[PDB]
């Protein structure tokens, strides 16, 4: 009922019907949940 | 523990053991034979009560363990009596020596010198024993004390070699909800320590941290059982939940308090009133 | 206890100075890192019924951009403030001509002196914080992210860049905790910066209203 | 880039959810070209990092010239641009991969 | 008891019910009481012997019926009040049999366990060797067969 | 409360056919028992008992003012569903009330009030029991409590 | 502890003090009627209430076919070998499993815990 | 389609020889439980004579309960293990949990060595009956 209208929009913005801006960029990186997949990063476990 | 003791909300109830009114009407000569070997102690140079006293008389016995276990000793309850009400009751006490731990209290003597001199007694001993605070938070019921095995409530700092370290410390968790005393409180983290209530954590901290805690705890449903849910998701219901600055509860309540057309609120709910209206 | 009660004082100096500093005014480095034995040592006495005394607690601050801008942050001794207190405060900022001043409060703040601030603010911009408010800075608890106050200049650039209009924004309410930490007003834009697992760094715009 | 990572990930945790795979596309890139890992390599170390530096530039979340576009396009990419430097940068393209 | 047994004064569907601690006993008569019969035992041994089996076998031809039971002081009805007051053997074979004393006062033992089931749980094969919801499925199911 | 909490908790009754609820000790005094040793032998069996006997002095205080057992009767016919048009009326609408609508399982002659008295009383100490902790709370879920 | 009834008509005492003596006295209400006190105790509450349950235990329980009978207890009064033990499982203890044990010998309902 | 048609080949079934354990097995579960059930009756024992310390946190009558839980929570698993490990290649209730299409260990362990305790709104089963859980226990019969 209250998140029916968040879309992403042209302008890659997240907004409701009201055009209201919800999220600048869909899920702050502006990418779809079904490309994405579990990595590791490799510079943040190591020792200096 | 120490820490433990200064948040849990400890009342006279807890520490006392048992309490009797008894008359006493000489403080010189007392109704109780054990008492009379301190209380005579006490009453060699009496001050600020010599001119007169309440003939009535409470006495009031201590459990050694829960004092010891609150850190509890005779001294500041006496205080703490006396800066509640003042110079209204006149506290004497025994030595921790004595098996036995008592508190006697008696009436102004000012008043002495208008409700009723045996009742009000027991209203102070009512009022006492709930209402008044020896040491803790109110609202704190309980307070809970253990060490965690999971990384998550582990504390985590980079070594000198830039290694990860999980360290291995205290973390107390209450079954009440005070987050602005406990976070004033000293030797208090004021930066890890957070409360499970999204509406305490609004009106401590703010919108954003309700989009952050908000966040937190949906997460720790979610991931609960294990399951995985993309944070995108996660992301976009605690924006919209926050996204007008303050807490939109997704119910009625809250989905009514959101700005629309006159045929969005229809669909909601109470169609027909809604359209007279407009 | 008398003890632990310049502890607590000192609490509220060490918040005000980051608060002040946050705000953009002129803190020292060594003043912001005031330890409690500085504080303690710099008067070096029994604290009630002692030297401190709330009136002579008060700090003046001025801003980095503009030096004769300053503010005003005044702690009341007695437990809730009264009119006249107040009265004596804003006559107070008319012999410096100081137009933003910070009211402390201990316990709470008498409920007809609440409408006297508002009645005052356009002349004078006067702010009341709770005691027990100040004894934690907020800004740096962990879930709290960093937030910027932007200026007219960004505001109109954020709305240029975005086709934006300022109804269209997230808001944030002028009384939430942050809010008035930074004594924003209706009208002006937070800029929030906070990490993002899914970015690494977001940076989100609240409208306060 | 590596005290950027520490700082979004406090607790340690180096598994990340990002839009490309690219320990495996590197494994298919080996593949797709019968690379030997025991003979020398002949791409220049320059080129990777030169290489790195123009895909970066490619790989657009946010498009504008401006301040406020580039800072936002920063921003969005920030975590997987610190994935894939580390992962293609030269010291890994020449010694493992 | 005893005239309830010998079905006197005391019918048997009257439960009779000692609160030894509280000092009370509770004498129930009204309808609507759920109770079943459990075999009396005195003395670590069934009220219930081979002449009581004999007769039943000869069922007909012989007058011989369940009643005849409840007059003998056999079995009795036992209602979930009285339940609570009774120390329960659920076979004889078994349980008051002499062996490691964990109870010497059984005052009732059960006919057979298995007439704690209902009709449709009744035809399930093996229901001790299912997982219990799978025996509530099929009393629905059983339900719905045809025949 | 000041006086709240120094009386502690009082026993009140909710009586069929009255709108609120009345003290406990009221009822006694319509009952026709007015002294309180008569009212609290039906209570509290066993006088030795210093605990019970704390647990009934806020409800004797709370009927203090009523001391006959007209005065008690007006008092619960005040409070009948039906007040009645005069002070005369209002007794025997109460009288009514209690006579047959209280416990009517304990009787509905006109000379049942010592009857109704022991099982109110019984009542009210089974109550006690529960607040003093010496007697566990009934469960609902319990089958021999179902009919 | 003590609780008193007023001998005119019977109804409760309640304490008073008298100026003139300063001695407790239980005077009646509504009957102008008053006591000497002597336990010069008026009102005593125990929190922690350690009340012994032997007090509360009641030999009748011997006869419960549903009580465990140990053999390994002896009655100290009789020296009667057979005994039924059995819990408190009363409320305000918090915790309950310590074994009371009643001998089971007619005529000797003495209790004890080990 | 093309492993649906060697299995045609290959075939799979489920029967009582799956369900079944060596007699050392049985035997190994046996003594487990044996052992499990002397165990909580020495806590028993402890709490009876007043020899039971409570924990921090919980009070006496949940520091019984955690240790016997405890107890018999870890006979479940050493009897679940134990039986798991006397299954052979060909069992077919250990080829559709090794290949996950259905089943868990615990539902092998079940059926083979132990169902396991009973819980009730996360606890034993509670005395519904006056301090006994059936009418065919002795009153506060706290055994498993
Ligand atoms: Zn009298
Ligand atoms: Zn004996």
């Amino acid at each position: 009922k209250s998140m029916e209208s968040v879309m992403v929009k042209y302008d890659a913005t997240v907004r409701n019907s009201i055009n209201q801006v919800v999220q600048l960029r869909y899920g702050e990186d502006g990418l779809a949940g079904e490309s994405v997949e579990f990595q590791n990063l490799a510079t943040l476990k190591p020792s200096n | 523990k120490d820490i433990l003791c200064r948040l849990e909300h400890t009342t006279l109830r807890k520490v006392t053991a048992n309490t009797a009114i008894y008359y006493d009407p000489n403080p010189q000569s007392t109704v109780v034979a054990e008492d009379q070997e301190w209380v005579n102690v006490y009453y060699e140079m009496p001050d600020f009560d010599v001119a007169r006293i309440s003939p009535w008389l409470l006495r009031v016995e201590l459990d050694r363990k829960h004092m010891t276990d609150r850190k509890l000793t005779m001294e500041q309850i006496a205080e703490k009596i006396n800066a509640g009400f003042g110079d209204d009751l006149n506290c004497i006490f025994n030595d921790d020596n004595a098996e036995k731990l008592v508190l006697r209290i008696r009436i102004m003597n000012s008043d002495e010198n208008k409700m009723d001199d045996d009742v009000f007694l027991r209203c102070i001993e009512s009022n006492m024993l709930t209402d008044m605070t020896l040491q803790g938070i109110e609202q704190i019921s309980k307070v809970y004390m253990h060490l965690p095995q999971t990384d998550n409530k582990k504390k985590i700092i980079i070594t000198e070699d830039g290694e990860f370290k999980a360290l291995q410390e205290w973390i107390l968790e209450t079954d009440g909800v005070s987050l602005m005393r406990v976070l004033s409180e000293k030797d208090v983290d004021p930066v890890r320590t957070t409360s499970n209530d999204i509406v305490e954590i609004f009106t401590v901290l703010g919108i954003e941290a309700v989009r952050k805690a908000l966040e937190r705890e949906l997460y720790h449903v979610i991931s609960f059982d294990g399951s995985y849910v993309n944070y995108r998701h996660l992301a976009l219901l605690c924006d919209t939940m926050t996204c007008r600055g303050h807490l939109m509860a997704i119910t009625r309540h809250g989905v009514n308090r959101q700005d629309t057309g006159p045929l969005m609120k229809c669909s909601f709910e109470e169609t027909v009133d809604v359209l007279m209206e407009a | 206890d008398d003890e632990e009660e310049t502890y607590r004082l000192w609490k509220i100096r060490k918040t005000i100075m980051q608060l002040c500093h946050d705000r953009g005014y002129l803190v020292t480095q060594d003043e912001l890192d005031q330890t409690l034995e500085e504080f303690k040592a710099q008067f070096g006495d029994k604290p009630s019924e002692g030297r401190p005394r709330r009136t002579d607690l008060t700090v003046l601050v001025a801003h980095n951009d503009d030096p004769t801008d300053q503010m005003f942050v005044f702690f009341p001794e007695e437990p809730k403030v009264g009119i006249k207190t107040i009265k004596v405060y804003c006559q107070r900022m008319q012999e410096e001509n100081i137009t933003r001043a910070l009211i402390v409060v201990q316990q709470g703040m008498t409920p007809s002196a609440k409408q006297s601030l508002v009645d005052m603010a356009p002349k004078y911009i006067l702010e009341q914080f709770l005691q027990q408010e100040l004894l934690i800075n907020i800004t740096e608890h962990e879930l709290v992210p960093e937030h910027v106050v932007m200026t007219k200049e960004e505001v109109t650039e954020l709305l240029a860049r975005y086709k934006l209009r300022e109804n269209q924004l997230p808001r944030i309410q002028a009384g939430d905790p942050v809010a008035r930490y930074f004594g924003i007003k209706r009208g002006q834009v937070v800029k929030i910066i906070r990490p993002s697992e899914t970015a690494g760094r977001y940076i989100t715009y609240r409208l306060v209203q | 880039d590596r005290e950027v990572l520490r700082v979004i990930f406090p607790t340690g945790d180096s598994k990340v959810v990002l839009p490309c795979n690219l320990l495996r596309m590197i494994w298919n890139a080996q593949k797709i070209f019968h690379i030997n890992p025991r003979l020398p390599s002949d791409l220049h170390p320059i080129k990777v990092v030169e290489g790195v530096k123009e895909l970066s530039k490619k790989l657009v979340i946010v498009n504008g010239d401006d301040p406020l576009s580039r800072q936002a396009q920063e921003n969005a990419t920030l975590l997987f641009n610190i994935h894939l430097r580390s992962t293609l940068c030269s010291r890994r393209m020449a010694e493992e991969f | 008891r005893k005239l309830r047994r010998q079905m006197d004064i005391i019918v048997s569907e009257v439960s009779m019910i000692r609160d030894i601690r509280e000092r009370e006993i509770r004498i129930y008569t009204d309808a609507g009481r759920i109770c079943r019969p459990l075999l009396i035992v005195e003395k670590q041994k069934l009220l219930l012997k081979k002449r009581h089996i004999d007769q039943l076998k000869e069922r007909e031809y012989n007058n011989y019926s369940w009643q005849d039971l409840v007059a003998s002081g056999v079995v009795e009805y036992i209602d979930t009040l009285e339940e609570e007051t009774v120390m329960l053997a659920m076979t004889p074979d078994d349980l008051q049999e002499k062996e490691v004393a964990y109870c010497s006062t059984y005052t009732h033992c059960e006919i057979h366990p298995s007439m704690i089931l209902g009709v449709c749980a009744s035809i399930i094969p093996f229901p001790d060797h299912n997982q219990s919801p799978r025996n509530t499925y099929q009393s629905a199911m059983g339900k719905q067969a045809m025949g | 409360g000041a006086k709240k909490s120094a009386i502690g908790q009082r026993i009140v009754a909710t009586l069929p056919y009255i709108k609120q609820e009345v003290p406990i000790i009221i009822v006694f005094r319509a009952l026709g028992f007015v002294s309180d040793r008569d009212i609290l032998e039906h209570i509290i069996y066993d006088f030795e008992d210093p605990e019970m006997m704390e647990m009934v002095k806020p409800s004797l205080d709370e009927a203090f003012v009523i001391q006959e057992q007209n005065v008690a009767l007006n008092f619960i016919g005040s409070r009948g569903a039906k007040p009645g048009v005069t002070k005369e009326k209002r007794i025997k609408y109460a009288k009514e009330v209690l006579q047959k609508e209280m416990l009517p399982h304990v009787g509905v002659s006109d000379f049942c009030e010592t009857k109704k008295a022991y099982f109110l009383g019984y009542m009210v100490h089974r109550l006690l029991l529960a607040a003093l902790g010496r007697r566990e709370l009934d469960d609902r879920d319990h089958y021999g409590n179902k009919r | 502890v003590g609780i008193r009834f007023c001998q005119e008509c019977n109804n409760m005492l309640y304490p008073k003090e008298d100026k003139e003596n300063r001695i407790l006295l239980y005077a009646c209400r509504n009957c102008d009627y008053q006591q000497e006190a002597d336990n010069s105790c008026i009102y005593v509450n125990k929190i922690t209430h350690e009340v012994d349950e032997l007090t509360q235990i009641i030999a009748d329980v011997s006869q419960d076919p549903t009580l465990p009978r140990t053999e390994d207890h002896p009655c100290q009064k009789c020296g009667h070998k057979e005994a039924v033990f059995f819990q408190s499982h009363s409320a305000r203890a918090e915790d309950a499993m310590r074994l009371y044990y009643v001998c089971t010998a007619p005529h000797c309902g003495h209790r004890w815990t080990e | 389609t093309v492993i649906n048609n060697w299995l045609l080949i290959e075939g799979h079934t489920i029967g009582i020889g799956d369900s079944i354990a060596d007699s050392k097995t049985y035997q190994d579960i046996q003594n487990t439980i044996k052992k499990a059930k002397q165990d909580v009756i020495e806590v028993i024992e402890k709490a009876h004579n007043n020899e039971l310390e409570p924990t921090p946190g919980n009070t006496l009558r949940q520091t019984f309960e955690n240790q016997v839980n405890r107890i018999l929570n870890d006979a479940r698993d050493k009897t679940g293990s134990s039986a798991q490990k006397s299954l052979s290649e060909y069992n077919n209730f250990k080829s559709m949990v090794v290949s996950g299409a259905k089943g868990s260990k615990i539902n092998i362990s079940q059926v083979i060595a132990v169902v396991g305790q009973q819980n009730v709104e996360g606890k034993r089963i509670p005395f519904g009956f006056k301090h006994r859980t059936l009418p065919h226990f002795i009153k506060d019969d706290y055994g498993p």
